[PDB]
């Protein structure tokens, strides 16, 4: 379906595209960049998504703790 | 008296360079115009964004400037020059 790969593909395709135009290129200047692009956009989606799950792992341990602090005081 | 020189090219396989500096006025073309392949720009030119020289066409600048705006076209065979007044 839609994975994170793909849609870091096609960021990292757009992001080239957007880069030559903005320089006011032709879209697909130096097309090698566009591939190297595609790559690196699906590498940082992918690792992205990894990370945001770590993230929440450590974030429901801190939460657990906070929560034990707090139940704490009615002791 | 006609004196030739032995030395003198009469045939150069580069063919005439597009882009004519003098000294330190070297012609200024935007990477989005176009300039056709046997246009000669010399000195003091600017091309600006959008804008195109076709076949053709000469573009002296060494006694002045010339500007080509914003969009315009300079068509085929067109000379444009200037003078110091
Ligand atoms: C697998 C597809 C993607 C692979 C990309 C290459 C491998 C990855 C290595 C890193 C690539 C990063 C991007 C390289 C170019 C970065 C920007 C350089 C542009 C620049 O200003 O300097 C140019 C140096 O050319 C250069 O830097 C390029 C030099 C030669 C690289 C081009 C060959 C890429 C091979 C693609 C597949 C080949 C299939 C067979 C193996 C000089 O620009 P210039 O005067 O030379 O001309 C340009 C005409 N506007």
């Amino acid at each position: 379906p839609i994975s994170a790969t793909m849609v870091g593909a096609l960021l990292g395709l757009g992001t080239q595209m957007y880069s030559n135009a903005l320089r006011k290129l032709p879209y697909m200047r130096h097309p090698w960049e566009h591939v190297v692009g595609m790559g690196l956009g699906a590498v940082f989606a992918n690792q992205l998504v990894k990370w945001d799950v770590k993230l929440k792992e450590d974030l429901d341990v801190m939460l657990a703790k906070a929560r034990a602090a707090n139940e704490r005081r009615y002791f | 008296q006609v004196t030739p020189s032995p030395d003198r090219v009469k045939w150069d396989y580069r063919g005439q360079r597009q882009i004519i500096p003098l000294g330190q006025w070297l012609p200024k073309v935007a990477v989005d115009a176009y300039v056709a392949p046997n246009v000669v720009l010399a000195g003091q030119v600017t091309v600006w964004d959008g804008s195109s020289v076709w076949n053709g066409a000469v573009l002296r600048g060494d006694l002045n400037k010339i500007t080509v705006g914003f969009c315009s076209n300079v068509q085929e065979r067109c000379v444009v020059h200037a003078a110091w007044s």
